[PDB]
């Protein structure tokens, strides 16, 4: 890795004021993103130059008020050097993230990865009237094999888990539909059993669940759905065998154990409302997409990407590739850099050159 | 006559006078609380009806116990097994002693 | 004690009555069964396994000596003694299966509290020596001899 | 601490009785039984190993009783009785 | 003779006493010890300390509040434990003074050595003591100033107050804009202590002056997934039900059927009882709800259809902070909803603080409850910020309950000292010589906070304590320039209870470990 | 001088007597007798120190670390570590004196060890043990005769406190919370007076609750006439005051019945579901509505109670608590005049107890909450709540509050007192004194070592406060014998006087008789004792 | 060890006196059995095999190992 942050955190450091330095880096990050090793080289210089003003016979509180007067003189001179920028200007926006990739292992595929980035931090604002980027509106998915080249800008979202119902891929025109209960055995919440004292009521258990989840998934059908997104349930089989047949038989794709965490970004990208019970199924709570399709790396793995909705969210999905895991992280850490950046450019906007020239002519 | 140690009161055992002057003494070998009916007894319902009926079997249970003692014309209780706090409590309200788990001898 | 099933035994309750008189009813069957042992003129009961809470205060009730002897052997030994038969139930006992002893009482010896089967008459099936002595190791080479 | 008092030293055995006799005669029983079999025109020859590595194949008695080592005394006794014999006449070992 | 030195031995291994001297002795170093490290961080140029935790994680905090620094140490001395516990007690009681008391008691246990080597019986010290203490207490509660009738000089009393106690600490760099802050969070709280309702949120990143008071409320809390992200004039319901599997709480209770069918009949009617109970809820007519617990998955869509915010896990904190900002009623039963009070606020929103999302409650209706976002460079300056600002509330929240308030910078030290230097002037045998070391501790306090500036703490100290022997009643210690002034006039003021506290606890302590003539440890496990 | 014996028989065959007999040790006779003395007398020459107003205090410290500073001397030789079994016995000894009569547990191992001193001596010169004890047994009998003799009686009536307050006061003398002297022994007295049985019954220490949290002032130590609770409201926005509350105490948790029985319900349709809900719902509203219509004010529960129930008592102002103790039950039962009921169905209204005053009190910025029932028409039970500047001094405030409360009960059994300070001591010893000379030859010299023994508190009371102890010993002996005044004693506080009647120092009776009694006892089971064998294995 | 402080051992009264007695006792009953003319020799082993058959009483104290001071003396008598 070449972000300073990462650095820091990685290596065990031990002292209190390396560790405090470690705590410095990382807050630059949070609010920043960028600059973390430039923050870092400017306090250990200070505390070098503290070292002789110490020695000079300066009692160390003299220093302190003296250091923050110099602060607010730097801070008025660096506002003199600004200059206002709008977000209109695409120019400054893919000059600001080169610059961010100059530095990283990535600058060779800059020339695809700042435009990327611009447009990744532009789909999930709005250009006027926004004072922050929510980074967590752009999910980066890091996938094993191919080059940095390929490095893609789906504008749907991509789900790495796999479609059980295999033998039916690529759906168009998907009507997709996310439900959080099971398609599997009654089961209420309180303790619950099932005696039987006569053959003919253990024949009616077995046809009397065969109709209840032939119920389920024809009243999922009935809506028009075709491509069900079926959330994780631990305690309770979320989909039975028989409902996976009953579901293939009747031509819809089946996807099983979304996680609780990413039903929000779901349901902001597709604009699909999660159903609970079947009594609220209907067709309005689903999301219209253009293309819900399984694709192959190459060999490399299998992704799901749902490309073309109606009505799209602020949202977007980076996939990554690289030939080994190391290039892939370092080339996420890279653009993570790159969208920090131009999250900066969006609040505060105001423009400084680079190289050394701001710093320069605060030092004069 | 005989002595012997105070064996672990449970609550509202102050309220109960400490000296008589004529005495009856029920010894007992009685466990005066609120449990099982036994330790293979099972109660199978299904209306809650029948539900605060078996609540109020239990409690009936017990205070048909305490009654009967009580009204043995006994001041003093004794047992070697438990007393629970509902009937030091009970024995209590009626201006009686009661002491749970004393020993055999 | 009150017999119980070889298989499991489980008390069903489904209503309050039945909890309310269970209780009751079997403490009133306790005391019918001693009460029925007690009337053919027994005073002596010899059981082989542990004696119940409520078999005991019914049998103090009725005036019964009761005796719980944990070996087998010594079961057997007593009833060739007195020439009573080990019932396998609580039934009272029929005039032929009835023992018969001239005294038992409870006594103590030095420091050792016994129960002693007497008969009066010069005869019997079993007869005891009761060694006395100052040691353990006198008496047994006292048993050793008298072997 | 507290070292063991005792009115002998350590390690210092003592036998009495009738195992001492009964011990004695059998060890002169057994130094008799190694080379009874020694006696007469009809002997058969024994081959004995010295500690120095050295082969010793003889028949005399003497010889035979001191190239072997013993730890009973009474066995010393007997050994030194047979040496006795052979320096006195010198011969007669197995018999005496 | 001594059960340690006698032939014949009275203790198991590893179990030993120590006699007076050899008591004395290691109770001293140990309080003097104590001392020495707790000061050096007094007065408002007193420096940090660096607590650098020797566990598996190794915790690091940067701090200067003493109850923290002798709280996160591996003490072995008994009397240094005394201290610690003093110190401890000293901060539960009030939020400052902690090192003052600390460094008083030290002060008093070491003139107490020097006396004891002056041979003189310790209870003759304790009894001078006592007799100095309730001098001093005299002198000090007759110093006092109240102005509590007077709403701009109590609120002028309060800014001084918070500033005095802020100037010691990190804070002082920001010393008025953070005093501004305490104020207005303590004056929000409409005469109720309880400082819960006072939450200090610390986020990484800013400057230290980017720091504020929300004019409303924040919650760190999240929202259902189809419910509205921003709501104007707010109808708030606050609720502690379950509204998760929720079972009827019948524990014996089952489900014993003999068809499938009867069994999806149930689960019918329990999703049937969910939703009534929903509906119930939302019979009350209400825009946001807040739950205390969590809420599964069917109660939020049907929240979400309603267009109701459905704001989950708040624990019991974040409930009674909600009741008490926006004056709803935390409710478990939705049958009357006519009985159930409905706070209220302008406006629902969520803001974007550092790389987090949170909820913000804007134009509140009660407001007795108030959020602090702390931003800083580092998690120990955010730590040591949270501390000071604790302190700072303390302090205000302690002079809110009780207004009467006397002067600082040594001015209330030097007033006890004097006043206990005039009772020792007409008081026959050592007694006299135990108050003037009482007061030569009184007197050091003083000298300490001046020396950790750096100043001539002699010619000060000789300077204030002629000034008080002349009837200035007023003068402390000038840290701006290093000299003598008027604290009415600078107006460094401290809460008097503070002050009282720290004075009689210090006594107190000195007086117990003075006491003790034998140290007896059992054998270690 | 141990490892019992070793031989190993004269014939050189191995000679086995007791198991592991070559690891053990042994002692007989006189060097058992001494190392008794030596052990006893170090210890006693330990516990010295701490007696009188100017006695010295003991920092303890236990296995763990903790920290108690305490002049209780039973309490220094429980937490002491001794392996010595005559250093067990003094702990037993102050242990038992400690039991019966709560004050003196210093003086009598003083007693002890001084004896004991004195018997050294008196076996040095050629004397039976047994022949010491049996002369400290009649020297002992004949002092405890002139304590009764020299005993003076007071008043416990109600009315006038002054006696009681003189004999508290003297009794927290030696401790630290005499800086609170008058108010302590004040709070001390009443305590033990309100919760009494009249006619020289028990007082009943189950019906004092003695809490001590940290902060405020030792001076804020305050006697309630009521019930101090750590437990709060249940609801955060329940009142938290209520006035002239009608208490109603319950021990059924605010939840369903269930029955103790192994149950089960079963559900076997909808309409099931809905009898159930029903049912749950219903049984809430109808205990809330059993409880109001006893116009009860506050609702005190033992075994707490769930979200529903809180609410609904919330909602109809009745006020609550939950996860009361039991004692704590108890306690306010007796206070308030209120009776435990089992359950709702059996609350009436005059079974509801009634307080003046229930409050909830702060401590700072702690967050803890605790509650004050208080103000009660005729309450039988009384708190104790004492502050402090950190929890040792609380501890100690603590035990000197159960030494006052045992010597105010010891005077309600008993009423005589003899004047303390030495005086009653230097009397006894006079007494023995004029007894031994009438006494034949041999028993004189046990009985003057009685006397000696006994004028060692005099002598310690003494040293303690400065002045030299032969000197102020022999003055006070003087002074007695000149006028017949039992009543002069050693002057420590420097009052100026001698006479303790009019210093007001007070001791029961009682106490000096078993401080007496207890070491005599122990002293002469030590002095039987002529033979310890000890495993000595060294064992980890 | 107590008060005395003796880095050693120590006996008094009739413990000291009973281990006198027993090891002089110890001497006697090595050479009772070779009194009179019914008397027995005995035979001596030296550790490393040396024979020594003897019934003079001096001859068989010689060669003994004591470590008792009392027995010492009755050897050398
Ligand atoms: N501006 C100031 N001028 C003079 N003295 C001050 C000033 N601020 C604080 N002090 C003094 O510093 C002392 C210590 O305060 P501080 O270190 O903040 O907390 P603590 O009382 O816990 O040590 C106080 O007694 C106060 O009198
Ligand atoms: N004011 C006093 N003047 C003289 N002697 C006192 C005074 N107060 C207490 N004493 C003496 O101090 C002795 C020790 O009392 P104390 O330490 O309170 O309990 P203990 O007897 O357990 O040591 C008592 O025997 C008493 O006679
Ligand atoms: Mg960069
Ligand atoms: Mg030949
Ligand atoms: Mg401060
Ligand atoms: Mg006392």
């Amino acid at each position: 890795t070449n972000d300073g942050a990462t650095i820091l955190k990685q290596m065990q450091v031990l002292h209190p004021a390396a560790r405090m330095l470690v705590e410095l880096s990382k807050a630059q990050d949070i609010e920043a993103g960028d600059g973390t090793t430039s923050v870092v080289i400017i306090a250990g210089s200070l505390l070098d130059s503290c070292t002789k003003l110490l020695q000079k016979g300066i009692h160390p509180t003299i220093i302190s008020e003296s250091f923050q007067k110099a602060l607010e003189k730097g801070i008025e001179i660096l506002t003199d050097m600004s200059r206002p920028v709008e977000l209109s200007d695409r120019e400054t926006l893919l000059n600001s993230a080169t610059t961010s990739l100059n530095s990283k292992v990535v600058s060779q595929y800059s020339s695809l990865l700042s435009p990327m980035s611009v447009n990744a931090v532009m789909k999930v604002i709005d250009p006027a009237t926004a004072t922050s980027v929510d980074l967590r509106d752009i999910k980066i998915v890091k996938k094993l094999g191919g080059t940095i080249d390929d490095c893609e800008l789906v504008e749907g979202l991509v789900l790495t888990q796999k479609v059980s119902n295999s033998g039916i891929t690529r759906v168009e025109k998907a009507k997709i539909g996310l439900i959080q209960f099971c398609l599997s055995a009654p089961k209420t919440d309180m303790d619950n059993q099932i005696v039987v004292s006569d053959y003919a009521q253990m024949d009616r258990v077995l046809r009397e669940e065969r109709a209840y989840i032939l119920n389920l998934v024809k009243q999922i059908k009935k809506t028009g759905c075709n491509v069900l997104l079926i959330q994780k349930s631990i305690l309770r089989d979320a989909l039975s065998d028989l409902a996976l047949h009953f579901l293939n038989k009747m031509k819809i794709m089946v996807i099983k154990d979304i996680e609780r965490e990413d039903i929000e970004f779901i349901c902001k990208t597709i604009g699909t409302k999660p159903v609970a019970h079947i009594d609220q199924f209907t067709a309005d709570m689903l999301g219209s997409a253009e293309l819900a399709e399984e694709v192959n790396l190459n060999g490399s793995g299998k992704l799901l990407k749902i490309t073309g909705c109606a009505s799209p969210g602020k949202t977007v999905t980076i996939v990554v590739r690289g030939s080994n895991k190391l290039v892939i992280e370092e080339a996420e850490r890279s653009i993570h850099d790159a969208l920090c950046v131009i999250r900066c450019l969006v609040k505060k906007r105001a423009l400084i050159a680079g190289g050394g020239a701001p710093e320069i002519e605060l030092a004069l | 006559g005989v002595a012997f140690k105070k064996t672990f009161s449970y609550a509202g055992f102050e309220m109960q006078p400490k000296k008589y002057h004529n005495p009856k003494i029920a010894l007992l070998n009685v466990e005066l609380e609120l449990k099982a009916e036994k330790d293979n007894a099972e109660i199978r319902v299904h209306t809650v009806e029948d539900y605060q009926a078996i609540v109020d079997a239990e409690w009936n249970i017990l205070y048909d116990k305490l009654e009967k003692i009580h009204h043995s014309g006994a001041k003093v209780v004794l047992s070697k097994l438990p007393i629970g706090d509902v009937a030091t409590q009970y024995f209590a309200d009626r201006d009686m002693f009661c002491a749970g788990r004393v020993p055999e001898e | 004690d009150g017999m119980i099933t070889e298989t499991k035994g489980t008390v069903l309750i489904k209503t309050a009555e039945e909890l309310m008189n269970f209780s009751k009813g079997e403490e009133n069957l306790m005391d019918a069964q001693v009460k029925a042992i007690a009337d053919t003129g027994a005073n002596v009961v010899v059981t082989g396994g542990k004696v119940a809470d409520m078999a005991l205060h019914y049998a103090n009730k009725y005036n019964i000596m009761l005796v719980r002897l944990n070996s087998k052997w010594d079961l057997r030994r007593l009833c060739k003694t007195v020439g009573a038969t080990a019932l396998p139930r609580l039934t009272p006992p029929v005039l032929e299966e009835m023992g018969h002893c001239d005294s038992v009482y409870l006594s103590e010896v030095g420091d050792t509290q016994v129960v002693v089967f007497k008969h009066e008459k010069e005869d019997g099936a079993i007869s005891t020596i009761v060694l006395r002595g100052s040691t353990d190791n006198l008496m047994d080479d006292i048993e050793r001899a008298v072997d | 601490g507290h070292r063991p008092v005792l009115v002998l030293s350590q390690n210092t055995k003592r036998e009495s009785g009738r195992k001492v006799q009964s011990g004695n005669i059998n060890a002169a029983k057994t130094i008799a039984d190694i080379i009874r079999t020694c006696l007469g025109p009809k002997s058969m020859m024994k081959m004995l190993l010295d500690p120095m590595g050295g082969i010793v194949m003889t028949n005399d008695g003497n010889a035979i009783l001191r190239e072997i080592q013993v730890q009973h005394p009474a066995a010393k006794s007997m050994i030194e009785i047979s040496r006795t014999q052979d320096e006195e006449v010198g011969d007669g070992t197995t018999s005496v | 003779a001594s059960l340690s030195l006698a032939p014949v031995n009275i203790f198991k291994a590893g179990a030993d006493e120590e006699r007076a001297e050899t008591a004395r002795l290691t109770s001293f170093i140990g309080a003097i010890a104590i001392g020495d490290l707790v000061k050096s961080t007094l007065g408002p140029k007193g420096m940090d300390k660096i607590l650098l935790s020797s566990g598996r994680d190794a915790s690091l905090m940067v701090t200067n509040d003493g109850a923290t620094i002798l709280k996160n140490i591996g003490v072995d001395n008994p009397a240094a434990k005394v201290l610690v516990d003093m110190s401890r007690v000293q901060d539960d009681e009030v939020g400052d003074g902690t090192t003052s008391v600390t460094v008083l008691a030290a002060e008093l246990l070491r003139e107490a050595e020097s006396l004891i080597a002056k041979k003189i019986h310790p209870q003759t010290i304790i009894a001078g003591w006592r007799e100095a203490t309730k001098a001093a207490r005299e002198a000090l509660l007759s110093s006092a100033v109240d102005h509590g009738s007077d709403e701009v000089k109590f609120r002028q009393d309060l800014m001084n107050i918070a500033g005095t106690t802020l100037s010691s600490k990190l804070l002082t760099h920001h010393k008025d804009h953070f005093t501004k802050l305490a104020v207005e969070a303590v004056l929000r709280l409409k005469g109720s202590g309880n400082l819960e309702a006072i939450h200090i949120i610390k986020k990484l990143g800013g400057s230290l002056a980017d720091s504020y008071l929300d004019e409303g409320f924040l919650l760190d809390k999240k929202i259902g997934v189809n419910q509205p992200k921003r709501i104007e004039n707010a109808k708030i319901l606050i609720a502690n039900t379950g509204m998760d599997t929720d079972k009827i709480k019948i524990f014996g209770s089952r489900v014993r059927v003999d068809s499938t069918a009867k069994v999806a009949e149930i689960e019918h009617a329990e999703k049937e009882k969910m939703k009534e109970k929903v509906e119930r809820i939302l019979k009350h007519g209400i825009n946001c709800f807040i739950n205390r617990q969590l809420i599964y998955n069917y109660p939020e869509q049907l929240f979400g259809a309603a267009g109701v915010m459905a704001i989950e896990h708040a624990d019991f904190a974040g409930v009674e902070r909600l009741a008490l900002v926006t004056g709803g009623e935390i409710a478990s039963t939705f049958d009357h909803p006519e009985l159930v009070k409905l706070g209220s606020c302008k406006l629902i929103e969520e803001v974007m603080i550092g790389e987090d999302k949170l909820i913000h409650f804007s134009g509140v209706a009660l407001g007795e409850a108030c959020t602090i976002v702390l931003r800083g460079a580092t998690q120990q300056i955010l730590d040591e910020a949270e501390r000071s600002l604790h302190d700072a509330l303390c302090v205000l929240a302690q002079t809110v309950k009780d207004s009467r308030t006397v002067y600082g910078g040594g001015c209330s030290e030097m007033l006890m000292a004097h006043a206990v230097t005039q009772l020792a002037n007409r008081t026959p045998g050592k007694e006299a010589v135990a108050m003037e070391s009482y007061a030569k501790a009184l007197r050091m306090l003083p000298t300490i906070i001046a020396d950790n500036a750096g100043y001539d703490s002699a010619d000060l100290v000789a300077q204030l304590r002629a000034a008080h022997s002349e009837g200035n009643t007023t003068a402390g210690l000038d840290m701006r320039e290093g000299t003598i002034g008027d604290m009415a006039i600078l107006g460094i003021t401290e809460s008097f209870q503070v002050k009282r506290q720290v004075l009689l606890s210090a006594a107190e302590a000195a007086e117990v470990i003075l006491r003790v003539d034998n140290i007896i440890k059992a054998a270690p496990r | 001088a141990s490892m019992g014996t070793l031989a190993f028989d004269e014939y050189g065959r191995p000679f086995l007597i007791i198991k592991d007999q070559d690891r053990k040790s042994r002692l007989m006779g006189l060097e058992a007798l001494k190392s008794h003395i030596m052990a006893a007398k170090a210890v006693a020459n330990t516990m010295r120190t701490s007696l009188g107003p100017n006695g010295l205090d003991k920092m303890m410290v236990d296995k763990d670390g903790d920290v108690t500073v305490t002049n209780d001397g039973a309490t220094i030789l429980s937490m002491m570590d001794v392996d010595h079994q005559i250093a067990k016995l003094m702990v037993e000894l102050s242990k038992s004196q400690d039991d019966e009569i709560g004050d003196g547990t210093t003086g009598v191992v003083v007693l002890a060890g001084a004896l004991l001193e004195e018997a050294e001596q008196l076996l040095d010169r050629g004397i039976h043990p047994i022949r010491i004890a049996d002369g400290y047994e009649q020297a002992a009998r004949v002092a405890i005769e002139h304590l009764d003799k020299i005993s003076d009686s007071v008043l416990v009536d109600i009315k006038d406190t002054e006696p009681l307050i003189q004999t508290a006061k003297t009794t927290l003398g030696s401790k630290v919370v005499n800086s609170c002297h008058r108010q302590m022994a004040e709070i001390a007295v009443n305590a033990v007076l309100t919760v009494a049985d009249m006619e020289r019954r028990d007082v009943d220490f189950e019906l004092i609750k003695v809490e001590g949290k940290v902060g405020g002032r030792l001076e804020d130590t305050k006697l309630i006439k009521g019930v101090i609770v750590d437990k709060d409201f249940s609801h955060p926005q329940m009142p938290k005051k209520v006035e002239d509350a009608k208490i109603a105490i319950l021990t059924c948790p605010f939840e369903p019945p269930k029955p103790k029985t192994k149950h089960k319900l079963d559900v076997t349709s909808v309409e099931d579901y809905k009898a159930l809900q029903k049912y749950e719902k219903e049984k809430f509203e109808e205990m809330i509505q059993q409880i109001k219509e006893t116009g009860a004010n506050l609702a005190i529960c033992q075994w707490g109670f769930d979200d529903e129930a809180n609410h609904l008592l919330l909602q109809n102002n009745l006020p609550a608590v939950r996860w009361v103790g039991g004692p704590e039950i108890e306690l306010i039962a007796i206070a308030t005049g209120g009776r435990i009921v089992p359950r709702f169905s059996e609350l009436t209204a005059e079974k509801l107890g009634f307080a003046g005053l229930v409050q909830e009190i702060s401590f700072g910025t702690t967050k803890d909450k605790m509650l004050v029932i208080e103000q009660c028409k005729n309450s039988r039970a009384v708190t104790i709540f004492i502050r402090g500047g950190n929890k040792m001094i609380i501890e100690e405030a603590k035990r000197s509050l159960h030494d006052a409360l045992c010597v105010i009960r010891n005077l309600i059994r008993d009423n005589r007192v003899v004047y303390g300070g030495g005086a009653a001591e230097i009397s006894c010893a006079l007494a023995v004194s004029q007894e031994a000379d009438k006494c034949p030859t041999l028993e004189q010299y046990a009985m003057r070592a009685f006397a000696d023994a006994l004028e060692v508190i005099p002598m310690a009371l003494s040293e303690n406060s400065g002045m030299n102890p032969i000197q102020t010993m022999t003055e006070v002996r003087a002074r007695q014998v000149k006028e017949m005044n039992p009543a002069l004693g050693i002057d420590c506080l420097h009052k100026g006087t001698n006479d303790m009647k009019q210093q007001h120092v007070i001791e029961t009776l009682i106490g000096k008789k078993q401080q007496i009694s207890l070491a005599t006892q122990m002293v002469r089971m030590i002095l039987k004792i002529d033979d310890i064998r000890k495993p000595g294995e060294s064992e980890e | 060890e107590g008060p005395l402080s003796v880095f050693g051992d120590r006996s008094t009264g009739e413990t000291i006196r009973s281990q006198n007695v027993m090891a002089a006792a110890s001497i006697a009953n090595i050479v009772k059995s070779s009194l009179g003319p019914v008397g027995l020799d005995k035979m001596l082993v030296d550790d490393i095999g040396d024979v020594t058959i003897t019934n003079d009483g001096a001859t068989i104290l010689k060669l003994l190992e004591v470590e008792h001071p009392a027995a010492k003396v009755l050897c050398e008598l």
